[PDB]
């Protein structure tokens, strides 16, 4: 699965990849002892970097997120990329840093942290929700970003950080001039915050209309009525992925009982 | 009219733009979904204890 | 329908290769059907994914990405000029004019959706007609249009095998 | 009514009890004698709860034990304000002349009493039909007084209908099943009602029975009346219920996930990691 | 059922002395179905003379509604303003088993009525008859019809009759058979259940007698 | 939060905010559930890595 | 609803007190009529506006809705008034107990027809069923 | 046949009773079997008193740790007539004894008040077999199922929820008297035989069920239900940082029955809605 992962990176082609990253892994092929850690932390690396060049930034940040939690006593290189990307996907599918879990080893929180500053500082300025203190530390770090090969996607927090402060107006707005918000998320000009509001609808990020008769920008925060026959549908699909979940759960604690080594020790 | 809803003597809100009173003979028997988000915000909690029980 | 195949059967084959390098007509076909789908993210990384000897040699690969690149940052006007502005070989042809009636349609829902009042002459542009024509256009689908301000206003116009399943998984 | 009799499903239930009492005491099954009391309003019958007026049964004759019947009437008066004496219950099959002793007897203390003649050991379909009471037919010489049937009524009230619901198969069979067969049988009953009404339309159709202008026409506006709440207001809260109930499932699917996930982790604390 | 008695006083009658006679049954309130009386010989024997139009008067009481009686107004003789209330009241009996939510543009329609008050205080009199039982609605310019009287019959809608009920016949079959399926697969499920659990326990034990050997 | 309001800069008209709890309730049930599916498809990996013995040396 | 050609008789026999005005030109008699038929029509109606609400009860609007308001307020009448758009709601029903009742209705109407058809032919009804289900 | 219910055998609860198991273990009664009959008299009588409050006495028998009522006869109310009136039970010709008694509590709930646990410690300080059954009537007749109180206390000086609904007034009165008792899990038993046979007049109704109303019926009931499962979902992760296997159970439950009332609805609109379109 590292192999194939890393063959579909190196050529640019992610979608025959999708098929073998779309499962989620029950149990791993111990291969006569062949199996290490190297294997584990490359599948959900470079898988994760193959999600996030289809902007998938929710399976990706999980990806990342696995490669961390891996228990480890010796600094990895690849533990250590994936948390220098971890902080940036989070920064742009979600608007701050998501924590890890608790049993993520200690030495990912002593060493690779510590090797990791110039993302962590990005991140607090991210917080500060301020665009043009956010580019003078890009500036300010291009050498770091660059030479770990992640530019690009620090590019796109900077636009995410535009989008993050444009849905923040819908929470205190209901109308809204394009000249006022464009003061307001500092995007320099009225035909600017148009063309990022339009395109934040037609991504469906956000729910708002323009009026050009009175340059006036419209929330319109009515998402759904949870009423149509469409949610009983949706509401049955995450049913049967509770239930299929549950049922793996079930088998493999019959596994367990099944056991000669269990019920020895009970 | 405002001293009496500070008061709470007058269930009820001012639209000002239209000079009106808009009474408040709503907010029917809604506490089903009072309970199901105490029920969602318990299992919230709940797999978190379960996923980390020790360790 | 017939869409479905034809995209497939591309991506194949580039997979499975004599040498490793699949043949020059495939890649624009390929190209163009990502654009048609308006997947922007496997279309970017085939042209870099094209070797740079076929795309210096082909210069078919270099108009059919200028499209795209039109697309990308969501050009509306540039997609029109870019389609029309160069002339493509007979085997792309038709999907490419697939391509320009789909943007039309793409420019129509947006308006209609993220627009209460958009101006004629801006709207014109999205949608790649003359402006007259799209003043005439409108009315045709009811939309209203206003004089002496040249302004559009455009408006949107086995359950019980299911549920003892759900029981049967509960009561065990 | 034609008769006004009604009885109360209680009474049935009283006589049931009391007839499987005393198969089981005396180990074979033993003919019962009983008292029905109710509500009198001139022509009304309304039996209610029973009581059990043991009597005597000595080899093939009644004695009057009525003194018994004396002192329980007082007793039962003190719980039943509105409530007198209207007849007697009987476990066989067809009646007997025993039976008509018993309620020569039983003239002396009312002057209308009943008869019913609940039968256990019956097997076909419906209900054995409760009371055969009569007028007393007098013919010159002796009375030789007969049984005239006649209908009786099953009106009941909101508590005896949800105790009866309770008592009959609601919620190894699992809970799906008995909530289903439940809806199965009332909609097996309403098939064959509608089943037999469509029937009588094609017999009135080719002729068998003679044309009522009045059934086809009631029949004509049931038909009209089939599509009951079509409206979009309707559909709207169905939808708003499903969804409701959709949720109501998800929440607690989720629950049962999350035990048998905690299981797992339990059984595996203790297969793996020994501390 | 008021018609009964004006049945027997009508059985020998016959020309212009049945005619008088079938006016005051058009105008008897409580009698809104004239099929007994249709039926007889001595009122169909009207179709031959001059009394045809007088025969498709009381046809148009029976099935026909206010609009027929619109378009063949000339034809037709005059009718008493009594009459004419009843025949309104029967237009929307029909309309009501068509639909049990009227509009009021519908029924302005048929009625011929110029002003809203008057049509809604015609139903709300309609009510008073029992005929159709129902709520006015100006919000939504509706008439909710809970229930309405079955009009009079023909010997072409029977056919009707036995589609309608044969519809309702089959979808209860469905229903039921479903159910059936329903109550075995759920049943089936249990058992398969069971016996699963079952093997688990015997495996579990069965170890523990190899153990403790 | 100290207010429930939304601002129409456009009449400069302060309308109060009415949240719906149907909706809320919903939207917020479904990520609770997504989010739970989430991290029991994360475990169930991590007792596969934790039965397998997969470690940085 | 009792309209004014059927209370002009039954003045005749009331008591010379009982026919004062109430300071509003309206008698005694003509007051407690109309919040009868206010009452009565509420029963007709889901909802009625001020103008058709005084064009069947007379007195159009300066107290046709002084009286809806008045018979509320104590318990005599049920309902609410929404002055902005001089709409009076009486009571509605809530769809889903409305599909209850009616399916009740629909199933009485089967045991009713059931009882004429066995009342009319007895001896056609009694073999019908028996063979039916077998 | 099963059955077996029946034929009191006097030997055997004789032996049962000299015996007296539950002296030793205070937990020895955990399972109330009441009868068809003493659950219809009972609800009759209930719903006989409307808002005023009823009670009498029900007869049955002991059996290993289940107790089993069998029938169940009112009284006249304190006075001399109650008195009187309890000679019923020996009077007339039945082998039940006296199990326990039955009182209503006509819109307050289902738990027992503190006279009530006080004339329970007297009755089983005296009289050793003896259950509390707290029924409420306004709670059946608004949601249509039958609720049950089975109620044993506890003896005195000793130390070792469900139908929370009262809203203000008597909430205090619960919690004081609430560790005093303890519940006992209900278990309906049928008679078969004649009673199976004669059960079709329910059958009879057949209108009431293809016209239920569920899901409006009983949502007050299953919005407590929902409460109750809350702080039981609590309780069960603040043990665990087996009370969840307790609290799956319940939302099993409660989740059947609303997929029940939902299953009925859509049968109900396949049936009458689908026709005639
Ligand atoms: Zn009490």
């Amino acid at each position: 699965h590292a192999d194939l992962c890393q063959l579909c990176l190196l050529a640019k082609c992610f979608k025959p990849a999708l098929p073998y990253l779309d499962v989620d892994m029950m149990d791993i092929c111990k291969e006569n002892g062949a199996y290490d850690a190297k294997h584990f932390l490359c599948y959900y690396y470079y898988g994760g970097m193959i999600y996030t060049g289809l902007k998938n930034f929710e399976r990706a940040l999980y990806f990342y997120e696995q490669a961390i939690t891996t228990p480890a006593m010796a600094v990895s290189h690849i533990m250590l990329e994936s948390y220098k990307k971890y902080i940036l996907v989070s920064l742009i599918l979600l608007g701050k840093v998501q924590q890890l879990p608790k049993y993520t080893s200690q030495i990912v929180g002593r060493f690779i942290k510590p090797l990791s500053n110039a993302y962590h500082e990005l991140a607090q300025v991210y917080s500060t929700n301020n665009p043009s203190e956010l580019r003078n530390l890009v500036n300010k770090h291009s050498e770091t970003f660059t030479r770990d090969n992640n530019m690009g996607l620090v590019k796109q927090c900077l636009s995410s950080l535009y989008k993050k402060n444009i849905q923040r107006l819908t929470k205190t707005f209901l109308t809204l001039s394009l000249q006022d918000m464009a003061s307001r998320v500092q995007l320099s000009g009225p035909q600017e915050a148009e063309k990022y509001v339009l395109h934040m609808i037609e991504d469906g990020e956000i729910f708002a209309s323009i009026n050009q008769k009175d340059g006036m920008v419209s929330f319109h925060d009515n998402p759904e009525k949870y009423n149509n026959p469409a949610m009983l549908h949706n509401i049955d699909q995450e049913m049967l992925k509770c239930i299929e979940l549950d049922e793996r759960l079930k088998a493999m604690d019959q596994e367990i009982t099944v056991n000669p080594q269990f019920v020895q020790k009970s | 009219l405002v001293q009496c809803i500070l008061d709470n003597t007058i269930h009820g809100r001012i639209d000002q733009v239209n000079q009106l009173l808009e009474l408040d003979h709503q907010k029917r028997g809604g506490a089903r979904y009072t309970a199901l988000d105490k029920w969602t915000n318990q299992l919230n909690s709940l797999n978190q204890a379960v996923v980390s029980k020790l360790a | 329908f017939s869409f479905k195949k034809l995209l497939d059967q591309c991506e194949n084959q580039e997979l499975e290769a004599p040498g490793g390098i699949a043949t020059p007509p495939v890649y624009g076909q390929l190209l163009a059907l990502y654009l048609l789908h308006n997947d922007m993210n496997n279309a970017r990384y085939l042209w870099k994914r094209i070797p740079p000897a076929i795309k210096s040699a082909n210069s078919e690969l270099g108009g059919i990405w200028s499209v795209g690149q039109r697309i990308w940052q969501r050009d509306f006007p540039g997609i029109y000029t870019t389609i029309n502005a160069h002339q493509w070989s007979e085997t792309v042809q038709p999907i490419m004019e697939a391509l320009r009636d789909a943007t039309r349609r793409r420019a129509f829902a947006l308006v209609s959706q993220a627009y209460t009042s958009i101006i004629a002459d801006d709207f014109a542009a999205f949608v790649g007609l003359p402006v007259e024509e799209a003043v005439k256009g409108i009315l045709e689908q009811g939309w209203q249009a206003d004089s002496t301000t040249r302004m559009v206003l455009p408006r949107k116009p086995q359950q019980l095998a299911r549920l003892t399943d759900y029981v049967a998984f509960l009561e065990n | 009514g034609s008769v006004s009799v009604a009885l109360h499903p209680l009474v049935i239930l009283n006589i049931s009890d009391h007839w499987i009492r005393m198969r089981s005491q005396e180990g074979r099954p033993v003919q019962v004698i009983g008292a029905l009391i109710g509500k009198q309003e001139g022509r009304n019958i309304e039996v209610m709860n029973s009581f059990e007026l043991l009597s005597h049964t000595v080899e093939e004759k009644i004695i009057i034990d009525k003194e018994y019947y004396y002192t329980k009437e007082e007793q039962f008066k003190q719980v039943f304000k509105e409530l007198e004496f209207l007849g007697w219950y009987t476990t066989g099959g067809p009646p007997d002349p025993s039976d008509i002793h018993v309620h020569k007897q039983v003239c002396e203390i009312i002057e209308s009493p009943l008869f019913l003649k609940l039968n256990p050991m019956t097997k076909h379909t419906d209900l054995p039909v409760s009371v055969f009471e009569s007028v007393i037919d007098i013919i010159n010489g002796e009375a030789t007084m007969l049984f005239a049937e006649l209908t009786y009524t099953l009106a009941t009230e909101e508590a005896e209908r949800i105790g009866v619901d309770h008592v009959a198969r609601m919620t190894e069979n699992s809970t799906v099943a008995e909530h289903l067969i439940a809806q199965h049988s009332a909609i097996k009953m309403l098939h064959s009602r509608v089943k037999l009404i469509l029937e009588y339309v094609k017999a009135s159709e080719a002729g068998e029975v003679p044309f009522n202008h009045e059934i086809l026409r009631e029949a004509y506006a049931l038909c009209h009346c089939l599509p009951v709440l079509s409206t979009d207001k309707f559909k709207t809260d169905f939808y708003d219920q499903c969804n409701d109930v959709g949720l109501m499932a998800y929440l607690g699917t989720i629950t049962k996930t999350c035990n048998t996930m905690n299981q797992f982790v339990n059984k595996f604390n203790v297969l793996y990691d020994r501390q | 059922n008021l018609l009964e008695q004006f049945i027997l006083l009508a059985k020998g009658t016959s020309g212009s002395a049945l005619t008088a006679l079938i006016s005051q049954v058009l105008e008897a309130p409580g009698v809104y179905v004239f099929g007994e009386l249709l039926e007889l010989a001595n009122v169909q024997e009207l179709a031959e003379g001059a009394n045809a139009a007088y025969l498709q008067l009381l046809n148009l009481f029976a099935y026909g509604t206010y609009p027929d009686y619109i378009a063949n107004k000339e034809s037709l003789p005059e009718l008493s303003t009594a009459q004419q209330n009843k025949l309104k009241h029967l237009t929307i009996v029909s309309l009501a088993s068509r639909m049990k939510c009227i509009p009021y543009s519908v029924l302005l329609k048929d009625l011929e009525m110029r002003n809203l008050r008057e049509l809604e205080d015609l139903i709300i009199e309609a009510v008073y008859t029992d005929i159709i039982q129902g709520k006015l609605d100006q919000r939504n310019q509706l008439l909710e019809v809970d229930f309405c009287i079955g009009r009079d019959i023909r010997k072409k809608d029977i056919n009707n009759i036995v589609k309608t009920l044969h519809e309702w016949c089959d979808g209860c079959e469905a229903v039921l058979l479903g159910i059936e399926q329903q109550v075995l697969r759920a049943n089936q499920y249990k058992e398969n259940h069971n016996r699963t659990q079952q093997q688990v326990e015997a495996e579990v034990t069965n170890i523990k007698k190899t153990l403790k050997a | 939060g100290l207010i429930s309001a939304r601002v129409d800069s456009h009449s400069k008209i302060l309308y109060a905010r009415d949240v719906d709890q149907r909706s809320t309730t919903f939207e917020k049930s479904l990520l609770m559930g997504k989010e739970f599916q989430r991290r029991a498809k994360a475990m169930m990996l991590r007792a596969a890595v934790l039965r397998n013995q997969i470690h940085v040396k | 609803i009792i309209r004014g050609n059927q209370l002009q008789e039954f003045a005749a026999m009331l008591m010379p007190h009982q026919k004062a005005t109430t300071a509003d030109g309206s008698s005694i008699l003509d007051r407690a009529v109309i919040e009868h038929n206010l009452l009565s029509a509420s029963k007709l109606y889901n909802n009625i506006t001020f103008e058709e609400l005084g064009a069947l009860l007379e007195i159009p609007a300066a107290k046709a809705e002084k009286i809806a308001s008045q018979m509320i307020t104590e318990g005599r009448m049920n309902g609410f008034i929404d002055q902005i758009d001089g709409i009076v709601h009486f009571e509605t029903r809530e769809a889903l107990p409305t599909w209850d009742k009616q399916i009740q209705s629909l199933c009485f109407q089967v045991n009713n027809l059931l009882e004429k058809i066995s009342q009319t032919a007895p001896e056609w009804t009694a073999q019908a069923m028996e063979a039916q289900m077998a | 046949s099963i059955d077996e219910i029946y034929k009191y055998d006097k030997k055997q609860q004789q032996e049962i009773l000299a015996a007296k198991p539950w002296t030793k273990d205070h937990h020895y009664f955990k399972y109330c079997k009441i009868s068809a009959l003493a659950l219809l008299k009972m609800v009759m009588h209930a719903r006989s008193g409307g808002n005023l409050e009823v009670m009498g006495l029900m007869l049955g028998k002991v059996d290993g740790e289940t107790m089993i009522i069998m029938d169940s006869f009112a009284l006249p109310v304190a006075y001399e007539y109650m008195a009187a009136y309890i000679e019923n039970a020996k009077q007339v010709g039945r082998l039940e004894n006296a199990i326990g008694w039955y009182h209503s509590h006509p819109g307050y709930g289902c738990w027992l008040s503190g006279i009530d646990v006080s004339t329970q410690m007297l009755n089983q300080q005296f009289q050793e077999p003896f259950v509390a059954v707290v029924i409420d009537p306004t709670r059946t007749i608004s949601a249509g199922k039958v609720n049950l109180g089975a109620f044993r206390t506890y003896p005195k000086g000793y130390k070792p929820s469900e139908y929370q609904t009262i809203p203000l007034n008597k909430i205090e009165d619960f919690g004081v008297h609430c560790k005093q008792y303890y519940a006992l899990e209900v278990s309906y038993f049928k008679s078969s035989l004649d009673r199976k046979l004669l059960e079709l007049l329910w059958n009879k109704y057949w209108v009431n069920t293809l016209s239920s109303s569920s899901l409006l019926t009983n949502a007050d009931y299953t919005t407590g239900q929902v409460f109750d499962l809350s702080e039981k979902l609590e309780q069960s992760e603040a043990q665990l940082g087996d009370k969840l296997a307790k609290a799956t159970r319940d939302s099993c439950k409660t989740t059947i029955e609303a997929i029940h009332g939902l299953m009925s609805q859509v049968i109900k609109d396949k049936l009458f809605n689908q026709i005639n379109i």
